[PDB]
């Protein structure tokens, strides 16, 4: 399309500051803004995530999100680049979360929020222009049904618009607009008396619905987006995107308990091969401690219990309070800088030197032999082309993928700690 | 069973349609058990002999998933027990009748000029109670969100504890505004002089009493219906001076509408309506322990009313009353 046709379509599109998304784009993109707009658009999203995580409250996350919308994404000005931006980056997050089933419901959920929180941010005369480009009750319908509506929405108005005087409510009351839905679609409002309902017809907190109808369209053109995956799948340039885009967002468990069969049993190959050498020589060497130990806090065990157990192994005192328990504690932040490291994931512990006599670090997809790693999937009751499928995808060098394949075979992951999530999550 | 139980309307009314369906052939009677015909429904209800069958969900299969089943409530004079002087335990009167005859105005006003449903008749538990049967297309098929919805449209009343304060959100709800307007009036006629429960001082102090909002009020009232009712305003007005007098005069008309509605609201039974599969007893079954016949209840029906265990008896009127509905319900099946 010539840059008219496209300034026309965008224009009409985006009519209005903010839309549903329907359609499917119409243009041309090069790569560096493709990654630009992806990287804006999904950090956006991930710190509101972790506002929400927290229990921020509405406002706050406002403020929050305010300077990562003034940097990163602009809203409100009229740009035609903030607009194509915004559109293509949406739609390329549509292509990257479309995988997996919590990732859809996560994605959904988080630009169901994003559309919440613009249409707070924006003003009363476009967020009725929105609304209207699902039927607008009459206003004799309006003021025929005028007590019944003001009783039901002036405790809304009070408690959302911050309408503490009387007059105000009337006076905004005057200027609303009222929808007539059945009450199936609106079950939620309903519940709790916050849409008042007349002969099975319900009269819309009418963001609610407007947010939760996006929702699941959304949810279905991602589904769509995810049947359609293979006829884009040839495209050599996005593949690797989506999958950097899909990993972008990526006591019970006690000293004692980390040799019950109940904990290792969800263990990846890496980290039973590292219990199994402590459990041996009753000491690793730096590489497997450190790998072993971010795992163990990865997995959620508490410093008390770490020492502990660490302790234990080596079945004296005297040197581990004098060489050991500072590096322990370190680990784990609670020395030096105060830096709670995060787990050495599959790509650092794989960037880690090659092990060797006395080493058990490493990814054993690689550091194993065939002989050795097809005797332990024997051992792990698989049958026979489970075996070549796994060392198949070993010898290409992509132990990951034999991972997770030993994995799915057993009950894409690159983190022995979310291995180990969603092995629990699965029992759960 | 041989003589009086009137299959065929039953039939028609639960089958959704004159000839036998799917709405029939995959419904569960008490478990898991369904019917293809009239006659054989007959001849299963004969060799079985239950005192009472209970209508179950139409399924996908015959009696398993639940594709639909009426919207129903059922209501008992349990839950207004504490407010009552002429009857005790388990013994029933028009006097109490009017309890159930106000609760199903409120719930019929309810379905009606607010849910769109038409199709919904009362029938008598046996008893002491009224089951409503809403036999429209969109309540049948009905899930359990939106059955939960609508129940919890419905009862207000959330805690059956009479020792307490409600405090209802305020300003009403539309409906709380009907209902109210509706019940106000026989409140007074029916509460205050022919139950008369807080003449009583005990019941006084651990019905009327807590449904007050001030300390200092409660206990001049208490060292102090009708007349108890009036004095409540009167120390009211005698203990609140000055520019404050406004706001505590205005909680106090509040409280007296809650302990109005805590008396005379719609107090159903939250478990018979949530999910469709449940079951609830029949129309027409027989009481074991009373006798009565569960016959559907029009608006100057009265427990004495009920005959107690065929065009010649006193179930023919009650009859007809089911055969005019089921005909008027397989009209707007035909309309839908
Ligand atoms: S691929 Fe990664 S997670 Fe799997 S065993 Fe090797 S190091 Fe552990």
């Amino acid at each position: 399309s010539s840059s008219e046709e496209e300034k026309k379509l965008y224009a009409r599109l985006y009519e209005s500051k903010l839309s549903f998304y329907d359609l499917p784009p119409q243009g041309e993109i090069t790569l560096e803004q493709f990654e630009i707009w992806a990287i804006d658009r999904l950090k956006i999203l991930l710190e509101i995530e972790s506002c929400l995580s927290r229990n921020k409250s509405i406002k706050e996350i406002e403020t929050i999100i305010k300077p990562q919308f003034q940097k990163l994404l602009p809203f409100n000005t009229e740009s035609l680049e903030d607009r194509k931006k915004d559109y293509y980056s949406h739609f390329i997050l549509r292509l990257c979360f479309c995988r997996s089933k919590e990732l859809r419901e996560k994605f959904v959920r988080a630009e169901t929020f994003l559309f919440k929180i613009r249409f707070n941010m924006l003003t009363s005369t476009d967020q009725t222009k929105f609304v209207q480009s699902l039927q607008f009750i009459s206003n004799e319908e309006k003021a025929e049904l005028s007590h019944q509506l003001y009783q039901t929405v002036s405790a809304s108005l009070q408690f959302q618009l911050n309408l503490n005087e009387e007059h105000q409510r009337k006076q905004y009351f005057q200027q609303e607009k009222f929808i007539k839905l059945p009450f199936e679609n609106v079950i939620e409002l309903v519940g709790n008396r916050l849409v008042f309902l007349k002969d099975g017809y319900a009269y819309l907190q009418q963001l609610n619905l407007l947010s939760n109808e996006f929702a699941s369209k959304l949810n279905q053109e991602l589904i769509k987006t995810y049947q359609y995956l293979p006829r884009l799948n040839e495209d050599d340039r996005l593949l690797p995107i989506l999958n950097h885009l899909s990993s972008g967002y990526t006591d019970e468990i006690n000293a004692q308990s980390v040799w019950s069969e109940e904990i290792s049993s969800n263990y990846p190959l890496c980290i039973k091969n590292l219990m199994e050498g402590l459990k041996k020589n009753h000491h690793l060497r730096y590489y497997g401690r450190q790998q072993l130990s971010l795992f163990l806090k990865g997995i959620g065990l508490s410093a008390d219990e770490a020492l502990k157990f660490w302790s234990e192994a080596f079945t004296t005192m005297e040197k581990f309070n004098k060489e050991y328990r500072y590096s322990f504690r370190h680990n784990y932040g609670l020395e030096g800088n105060r830096i709670n490291y995060k787990p050495w994931d599959c790509h650092t512990i794989l960037s880690k030197p090659r092990p060797g006599r006395g080493d058990y670090h490493g990814c054993p997809f690689r550091d194993w032999s065939h002989e050795r790693l097809s005797a332990e999937l024997r051992s792990m009751k698989l049958t026979q082309a489970q075996i070549i499928s796994v060392l198949d995808s070993c010898q290409k060098g992509e132990y990951t993928i034999a991972c997770t394949k030993v994995f799915e075979m057993t009950h894409h992951i690159a983190h022995p700690n979310l291995y180990f999530e969603r092995s629990r999550q699965l029992q759960k | 069973y041989k003589s009086l139980y009137p299959f065929k309307h039953i039939f028609n009314w639960l089958n959704h349609s004159p000839k036998p369906s799917r709405d029939m052939i995959n419904r569960e009677f008490a478990r898991y058990n369904s019917f293809n015909s009239v006659q054989d429904f007959k001849a299963q209800i004969e060799k079985a002999n239950p005192d009472r069958f209970e209508i179950g969900a139409i399924y996908n299969k015959p009696p398993l998933k639940a594709l639909e089943k009426e919207l129903v409530f059922d209501i008992d004079m349990d839950d207004y027990d504490a407010f009552r002087t002429c009857c005790s335990g388990a013994q029933v009167c028009s006097k109490c009748w009017k309890f159930i005859s106000l609760a199903m105005k409120i719930t019929n006003t309810a379905l009606r000029e607010d849910f769109g449903y038409k199709d919904f008749i009362w029938v008598f538990s046996g008893r002491r109670g009224a089951h409503c049967w809403v036999s429209d297309k969109r309540a049948r098929a009905l899930t359990d969100v939106q059955r939960r919805n609508v129940l919890d449209y419905v009862n207000v009343i959330r805690d059956r504890n009479t020792d307490k304060r409600l405090a209802l959100k305020r300003p009403y709800h539309p409906h709380l505004a009907r209902s109210l307007e509706q019940l106000k009036p026989f409140f007074v006629s029916i509460m205050l002089e022919e139950q008369n429960p807080w003449e009583d001082d005990q019941h006084a102090i651990q019905t009327l009493l807590p449904a007050l909002y001030d300390k200092q009020l409660i206990d001049s009232l208490k060292k102090y219906s009708k007349e108890k009712w009036n004095d409540i305003d009167q120390i009211a007005t005698s203990l609140f001076k000055g520019p404050k007098q406004d706001s505590h005069i205005i909680k106090l008309r509040e409280c007296k509408e809650d302990l109005v509605l805590m008396t005379l609201y719609p107090k159903l039974d939250v478990e018979v309506t949530k999910q469709t599969i449940h079951l609830l007893k029949a129309p027409f079954c027989i009481h074991p322990a009373t006798g009565n016949v569960c016959v559907p209840i029009d608006e100057s029906f009265a427990p004495e009313k009920a005959p107690k265990l065929v065009s010649l008896t006193a179930l023919q009127p009650f009859i007809n009353q089911f055969q005019a509905y089921v005909s008027s319900l397989l009209k707007n099946e035909l309309g839908s």
